Formats: C-alpha cells, structure tokens, sequence
C-alpha cells in the first residue's frame, strides 16, 4: 500500500538556556560621597 | 573617559600617574574665546575677540581685561568669573609685596603667587580647580615680561600666547613673525599686527558678528604702564586688518 521511507531527522536545531550564574561584582561604591571627601 | 572611576573625584591618581579633573578642565578653555599677548621689544600688547550675542549689548563697556597694579595686565579664555576670581588674588596680594618691600612687585614673583595658589586647588578634595587660561605680562626693572597660566598650575615664558577655539590657528601667524623679526618688533605695529590675527581667528564662528578689544604696555608710548586704546590707534589698526584679508 505504501513504499516511501520516512527518516525523521534532525535537520532542526534546539538549545536549552539555563545559564545560571554566580557572583554579579558589578559596581559597589563605597564612597557614596567620599565620607567626608577628606 | 579611560577611568570611570578615577573621575568623580580629585587628589587621586590614576594607574598612569593621572589625575584626569585638570584634563577635563582644559576641555572648558577650548570652549572660549581667543587672547593672545605679544611680546616686543619694550613691553607688550594684549587682545581679545569679544563676542557678542545680541544687537543690545552696549559697545565698549563690558570690558574683559583686568588691570593689576598699574604694570601688570591679565586676560583670560574660558570660564570668566574664576579668572576674575583669580586677578582679585592677585590685585591684592601684590599688595601685600608692596607693603613690606615697597617697590612694585615684579612679574614673576607675581606668578608664583599664582602658579603655587593654582596648584593648591588640584591637590585637596573639596574644591574644584580653575577652568581658565590667563595670560598676562608687563613691565618692570629687568625688561619686559609675558607668561602663560594654566590650570595644572603650570606657567612658562613666552614671547607668543593664544588660547581659547583659535588655539591651532594663531599659533601660526605667531611663529611667522618670530621668524620675520627676531629684532623686536615696536610698539606700534604689532597692535595692529594683533588685529590682524584676530580677524583671522573668528573663522570658526563666522556666524556671528563681534567686538574687538586691546590693551597694550610698554615703556615708549606709554612711560612704563598699563593702558587701553582709543581713537585712531585701535580704528586704524581695524582698517589695516580686514583690508588685508579682503
């Protein structure tokens, strides 16, 4: 009834974003103001 | 902007040795006008292209020179009021050189009363130091004398100045005539000669009309004294310049 082949393939591409981190340094001041500048 | 954090502050130093305030500082002079000061062989000429925003503005009477002790002028490019701050330093501790010692305070011994006073603002932290760039010069026992004053607190001896936009520009037609007249050039063409540099320096704001403005020392034709112009001197001198460049 049928003769054809299929082959499912993985032409298509995919990705799984779980890029989880850790530290974030990005900017303290601790010289808000210079705490007397002086 | 190569450190955003070494900015924010003064009295700091960068990696490189740095202390970047000054260096933004002397962005605040290019967004002036020009003066320039020449030296001759008697004493000096001083100029400035004196802008003008508005038709209502009264002719020659918002002045820009000031006038130290009778023998020593000072002209400014850049932020006025901390130049005029500066002079009202310098027209009183002058002063204070004449008072113990009473002769008329020299021209150098001016300036380390300044270039050290400068210096003071670019090393504390609760100040913020001087936007300007004045030239000035005069008269005394030992010849003439001009020097230039900058906001890192430096000064040096020149026998040309100029300051301000037109900073590239009379730089130029102040190494010609040094080449022209090594001889000393006289109190009375310079001047006009000085006119001459201006007209050509407001080419980067030929927008807008302007004034021009003089104030000249020298021993000759005026016995050793500061003074400004007036009359055929200056109106010639205008007549000489645009001439020339038309």
């Amino acid at each position: 009834g049928g003769k054809h082949t299929f082959n499912n393939e993985n032409v298509s591409a995919r990705l799984g974003g779980a890029s989880i981190a850790v530290q974030a340094p990005a900017q303290p001041p601790p010289y808000s103001h210079h705490h007397h500048h002086h | 902007s190569i450190g955003t954090g070494y900015d924010l502050s003064n009295s700091v130093f960068s990696p490189d040795g740095r202390n970047f305030q000054v260096e933004y500082a002397v962005k605040a002079v290019e967004n002036g006008t020009t003066s320039i000061g020449i030296k001759c062989n008697d004493g000096v000429v001083f100029a400035v292209e004196k802008l003008i925003t508005s038709k209502l503005l009264v002719p020659q009477k918002n002045v820009k020179i000031q006038v130290v002790d009778r023998h020593i002028g000072c002209v400014y490019s850049g932020l006025i009021p901390d130049g005029r701050h500066l002079v009202n330093r310098g027209r009183e501790e002058a002063a204070s050189f004449k008072k113990l010692y009473k002769t008329p305070i020299p021209i150098p011994a001016f300036a380390d009363r300044l270039g050290q006073y400068v210096q003071a603002h670019t090393l504390y932290n609760s100040v913020r130091p001087f936007g300007v760039s004045t030239i000035f010069g005069g008269v005394d026992k030992n010849g003439a004398h001009l020097y230039m004053l900058e906001p890192s607190g430096s000064y040096w001896g020149y026998k040309g100045a100029a300051t301000g936009k037109g900073r590239q520009s009379a730089k130029a037609e102040l190494e010609k005539l040094v080449d022209h007249h090594p001889e000393g050039l006289s109190a009375r063409e310079a001047v006009k000669q000085a006119a001459k540099i201006i007209y050509l320096a407001h080419e980067d704001n030929k927008e807008k009309d302007f004034e021009l403005e003089i104030s000249w020392c020298s021993l000759s034709e005026t016995n050793g004294l500061h003074k400004f112009v007036k009359g055929d001197l200056l109106q010639e001198a205008i007549d000489f310049a645009q001439k020339e460049i038309n």
